[PDB]
């Protein structure tokens, strides 16, 4: 749950 | 229709497996290149779920939700979407397509072959590009995820895109007033073989024999 | 509309758990009591099938590959639809009624929970009796089967069906012009509920400590 | 499918 997590912060 | 539009434009640019020349046709080198392109793919996918009206408007966590529930079914959608013009073969990318032999040399026969159960289906429907970019939207807002925060929000995310579908599906479909229904009754195969993937390449993950990167373990495991 | 008042009157009479009181409670006991509600269900089906307005014109082969590929999404959907009016709890009978605690105890935490997720939503839409028989129909024609031989008559079946959904919602729900697809959009958690207690059981029946009848197990096999 | 046979045969 954290790889993800950062991708989606992205915007 | 704007959301179908915007859905249009909003789809990610192709890509390439890039086999690797230094191994021979085995197994376990296919199995990589697939642990390999999806993970690739789903960091473009990633990207492309912000970009779908509204998605945005959730929280980091529903959104990791969602993703997490559907990103397979995403995958899968867009091999199926490849390969409608090819017969019994599946397009996994344009560097990188299979067919009997090739994926029951895999061990990928079964699943494989019901990839190319949707292919018939939508090949049969003649499903076209805007009905396709939809039906990923709907799929990924339709997810089913048991961890939602917010459901109500979540449900009006479903709502956009299914009005979207029934509009495009009203005004370019007019001669059949069920197309719409017949697309979103697709779902169900879709999200059969979703699972029966996950739960193979976690047979394959476990058993420890391929290689898999960071994005693709931490989804082949929530 | 014809088909879903035919539907209506071919809706079968309650059946019973009939769990031995004599016997003390334990998970075999559930267990068997549960696996014997579904032989006696499952001969019910079968009888309830034969009037579905053109499922009988399909051949033996048809009509058993069908069957044997929804049987699980039909009895969940009755499960679900008796429990519509409960709060966290399963009508399997009207005297076989399981609560948290209950479920534990036969070991059926997890299923049940997600059994409670369908009931959710449909308690959400306020699904009516004639959406729900309706919906049980499309389930077995939109069960998705592998060994059918003629295509065009399934598919020919899914339509009259999805056609006389169609017609309710728009006759008696003028206001949700989307519910007969929110109705669809639901048929992927009913798909992924039921493959999950078809796998489930597959196991109690290999672990040999439950008893089985013969069409069930026979269901089971398949 | 032999007992279903049998149920949706007859």
């Amino acid at each position: 749950h954290k790889i993800l997590h950062r991708l989606l912060q992205e915007g | 229709n704007k959301i179908v539009s915007h859905l249009l434009v909003a789809e990610p640019e192709k890509i390439y497996a890039m086999p690797d020349p230094t191994v021979p046709d085995s197994d376990i080198k296919a199995l990589t290149t697939l642990c390999d392109l999806a993970d690739r793919e789903l960091v473009v996918i990633i990207g492309w779920a912000k970009h779908i009206p509204g998605f945005s408007t959730l929280s980091l966590a529903d959104q990791m939700s969602l993703l997490q529930s559907a990103w397979m079914e995403i995958l899968i959608l867009g091999v199926v979407y490849r390969s409608l013009s090819f017969e019994d073969e599946l397009v996994y990318a344009d560097d990188y397509i299979m067919d009997e032999d090739q994926s029951k040399l895999a061990g990928l026969l079964d699943l494989n072959n019901a990839i190319l159960q949707l292919v018939k289906k939508y090949k049969s429907m003649k499903l076209e590009k805007e009905e396709f970019v939809t039906l990923k939207a709907i799929a990924l807002a339709n997810s089913d995820s048991m961890h939602i925060e917010d459901v109500e929000a979540v449900q009006k995310l479903q709502d956009v895109l299914h009005e979207a579908l029934q509009d495009y599906e009203a005004g370019q479909h007019m001669e059949d007033p069920r197309r719409a229904g017949k697309m979103l009754m697709t779902l169900p195969l879709l999200r059969q073989t979703s699972t029966k993937a996950v739960q193979h390449f976690y047979n394959i993950k476990l058993e420890g024999k391929v290689p898999m990167h960071k994005l693709f373990l931490e989804m082949l495991e929530a």
